[PDB]
């Protein structure tokens, strides 16, 4: 660094640029019959486990206990706000295209182009138990196929809230983000235009807004080739959901 | 309460104006609050779990010594008093490596909980010395909305937050333009929102309404007001034009 | 499965048996067990009610008196297992509950979205969740909302800062009062040891919350007498 | 009963440790999605719009 | 090295310095590497009567 007593160094441009997060929810909800786990109906082996006392009562209470934090940390991060608020049908967000994004009405998914990237890429194809219990629910077509035992009593509980009110939820936020700004966080929404946004938004990390009003097609032409960039990542082959892979 | 005002972007001469009317607000907020304490509510669950969880696994550690373990008998005095020590120890063990098992079990679980709760006091410390001890700029961590000040209460086994919040309501419509040309030079607003009723233009703080006539004092020019994107034309009140008559 | 001449039975990873040869007609066949055991119960408090309704996870409505062998139980399990009020989802067969179209806030979760809750000619009632108020945003390029009042609000949080600090004795819990088996325990080396070092970290780890917590300041700091705060009443 | 102890208190520190992502997830959501954050490097990398 | 600006510490924005964006605190022989300048005043280019 170049530094002395007089010298400064001031920025003449900028760039906006948009960066991934990946970040764990949940995990499966497994419960275990510890009694069929441990014997297959064998009552010598009941009346023999009953020496033992409450360990397999203790371990279902745990697992429950882990299932029902598991569907409370999906609710707490997901369930912040109770409005589901909707996408204007006209979409004029000063050039901003947010059509990666915005939930795709076209499919009965309510996911997005990029949302459906993100559940094409994590995959159970290599897995053990999991894949070979969600095989049984593809093999409905032959009867009497008991499956919730048949792996010595392990079972897999679906989750509280499926995919297509989780992406309702996102796109709620994503709606009452761009539509109402950070006002509808803290109580009712208020509707405002995106540029006045952009240009509080700018005035919160200490620039001024004539730098938006001046330059609102070069950051918006950024602001779509960093979107582009960002999906482009995301449909190759690099493995940067590696964490819920893990 | 007037610098915490300030904190959120209001101005203090809002409070000063409505002192009365929010000491109403905060008494009856607070009553509210201590009547709805004093009913039949089971808000105080996130308490609860603490003393049925340590009372549980207290009985449940109880309830273990009546396991034999496959032994003759689960009483410690019982094969003492029948059997002698050159084949007493072959039905001892069972039983010591049934109770430490438990003694294993039990001391495991409480070390689980120990860390959740070291999780749990780390953010309630974090809590108090950010909400009580300060003004928090973040958002939703010192309670719903625009934080203001909190206090803590003592619980068992606990802690209580009473976060005072701020929280606007009445909302209205209004016309606004990112800036105002009036000379052939594009006028932005320094704090607030150029806002409109249809019929003439004013300049409001972003979290409250109060119109003000748009003069010097409280715009900036920069730059012309031909690459505004949605610039209105009007005029621009001067303060010290009036006063140059001499 | 071309099962190869004399190769007669199989296993899965868990060595459990999953195919197997007639030994008479060499024909080859594929074993599924068939015991069941998990059950789940929705019901509300004993103190407001005594009706009560019954999951069955994951398997089908039509496959109920099989599954469980119903028909040599007790009739009660009978007409719990064939009923008028019974409904098939994706978390597996409700008998006793109401299915409605209408949709409220989860009570008692279910599972994939179903949530039950107590309604009245009180009945268990089984309806899907909502997710909150449908709302909508009247957006425009030049079109912006302004607040003109304010509500002042209180909102309460509780959070665990402290645990119940136990201290176990473990040559007491294990044997008390017992030499000879107080000597066997030394043969097990420091267990006895680890346990009341883990418990004694656990208790003092407990007192370090609360000081940390509590004792941000160091000065205690005494209410002045007058209560002249304008009009506010703590 | 061995085995399924290890199981259980293997699934257990890895719910302790999801519970810990859930909870810095929820605190992100919280901040950079519901507004902004003037903490540096908490949403991205570099000033947070 | 021939005229003085001044601009926010995040984007140039060079301009005139005047009394408006600057404050007066203290006298000059105090502060450690001043530099002598001239300051434009709005109030009087040419308003008088
Ligand atoms: C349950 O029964 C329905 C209708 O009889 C059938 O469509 C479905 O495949 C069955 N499910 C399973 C797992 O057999
Ligand atoms: C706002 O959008 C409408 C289209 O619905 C358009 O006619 C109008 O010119 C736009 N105004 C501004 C300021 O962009
Ligand atoms: C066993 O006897 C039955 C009855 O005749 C016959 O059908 C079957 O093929 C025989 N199996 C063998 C292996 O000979
Ligand atoms: C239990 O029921 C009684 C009436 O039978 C009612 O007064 C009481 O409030 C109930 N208790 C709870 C905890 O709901
Ligand atoms: C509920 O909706 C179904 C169709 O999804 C319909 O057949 C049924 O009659 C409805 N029931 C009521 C009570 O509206
Ligand atoms: C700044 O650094 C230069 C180079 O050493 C030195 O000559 C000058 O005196 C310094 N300025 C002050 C105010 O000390």
């Amino acid at each position: 660094v170049a530094y002395s007593n007089n010298s400064i160094a001031i920025p003449t441009n900028f760039t906006i640029s948009v960066t991934t997060e990946i970040l764990p929810v949940s995990m499966t909800k497994t419960s275990v019959d510890c009694t069929m786990y441990i014997c297959g109906d064998s009552t010598e082996c009941s009346n023999l486990l009953l020496q033992y006392g409450s360990f397999c009562t203790q371990l279902n209470r745990a697992l429950t206990g882990i299932a029902v934090e598991q569907d409370k940390n999906t609710q707490e991060v997901f369930a912040q706000v109770k409005q589901i608020y909707k996408t204007p049908p006209i979409k004029d967000f000063g050039g901003f295209n947010f059509s990666q994004i915005l939930p795709d009405p076209s499919k009965p998914s309510k996911r997005s182009f990029i949302e459906d990237l993100l559940f094409n890429k994590v995959t159970l194809a290599d897995a053990g138990f999991i894949k070979q219990y969600g095989d049984c629910l593809g093999d409905i077509a032959a009867r009497d196929l008991i499956c919730a035992q048949k792996f010595n009593g392990l079972t897999v509980l679906p989750p509280l809230l499926t995919d297509e009110m989780i992406a309702q939820y996102t796109s709620a936020l994503l709606a009452g983000t761009i539509t109402s700004g950070w006002t509808f966080g803290a109580g009712a929404a208020l509707q405002i235009p995106f540029a006045m946004q952009m240009a509080y938004r700018f005035n919160g990390i200490g620039v001024t807004q004539n730098v938006l009003y001046e330059n609102q097609k070069l950051i918006a032409n950024q602001f779509n080739s960093a979107i582009g960039k960002i999906q482009d990542s995301l449909s190759s082959t690099a493995s940067a959901l590696g964490k819920l892979q893990d | 309460m007037a610098y915490r005002f300030n904190g959120i972007g209001v101005t203090q001469n809002v409070l000063y104006e409505n002192q009365k009317l929010i000491a109403n607000q905060f008494n009856s907020a607070i009553g509210k609050i201590q009547d709805s304490l004093s009913s039949t509510a089971s808000a105080l669950g996130k308490l609860q779990d603490v003393v049925n969880q340590n009372a549980q696994a207290l009985n449940t550690l109880v309830k273990q010594l009546s396991s034999n373990f496959g032994a003759i008998s689960s009483v410690l005095n019982d094969i003492l008093s029948r059997l002698d020590p050159p084949e007493a120890e072959v039905q001892i063990d069972r039983l010591i490596t049934g109770r430490l098992q438990s003694l294993q079990t039990y001391v495991t679980q409480q070390l689980i909980r120990a860390a959740e709760i070291r999780a749990s006091a780390n953010l309630a410390a974090t809590k108090m010395s950010e909400c009580v001890l300060g003004q928090s700029k973040r958002v939703d961590f010192c309670g719903k909305g625009y934080h203001l000040m909190s206090f803590p209460q003592s619980a068992p086994h606990g802690v209580v937050f009473l976060h005072v919040t701020y929280v606007p309501a009445q909302e209205k419509n209004f016309t606004t333009a990112p800036a105002i040309c009036h000379d052939g030079k594009a006028h932005f607003p320094r704090e607030g929102v150029f806002v409109s009723n249809g019929t003439h233009w004013f300049v409001t703080q972003r979290n409250f309404y109060e119109p003000q006539i748009i003069t010097t004092d409280n715009t900036f020019v920069s730059g012309n007001c031909d690459v505004v994107i949605g610039i209105v034309n009007n005029t621009v009140y001067d303060p010290l034009q009036p006063e140059l008559d001499s | 499965k071309k099962f190869l001449p004399f190769q007669q039975f199989g296993r899965d990873i868990a060595d459990t048996t999953d195919a197997v040869r007639d030994p008479q007609t060499l024909e080859i066949l594929d074993i599924t067990p068939c015991s069941f055991g998990g059950v789940s119960v929705i019901t509300p408090g004993t103190n407001t009610s005594n009706q009560v309704a019954v999951l069955y996870q994951d398997v089908n409505c039509t496959e109920v008196p099989v599954a469980i062998h119903a028909d040599q139980l007790t009739p009660t399990w009978r007409v719990y297992s064939t009923g008028s009020n019974v409904f098939q989802t994706r978390a597996g067969c409700l008998i006793g509950a109401e299915h409605v179209n209408n949709s409220y806030e989860c009570d008692i979760p279910i599972g994939a979205g179903i949530c039950a809750s107590y309604q009245t000619s009180q009945s268990i009632i089984a309806y899907t969740m909502s997710l909150g108020a449908e709302n909508s945003v009247a957006y425009s390029n030049n079109s912006i909302a302004i607040p003109t009042n304010f509500t002042i609000s209180v909102t309460t949080e509780i959070l665990p800062v402290s645990m119940t600090k136990t201290s176990v004795d473990c040559t007491m819990y294990i044997c008390g009062d017992s030499t000879e088996c107080s000597n066997l325990l030394l043969q097990y080396g420091s267990f006895c040891t680890q346990l009341n070092r883990a418990l004694t970290g656990i208790a003092v780890e407990q007192d370090k919350n609360t000081q940390e917590v509590f004792a941000q300041v160091k000065q205690i700091y005494k209410t002045p007498p007058i209560k002249d705060f304008g009009g506010f009443n703590f």
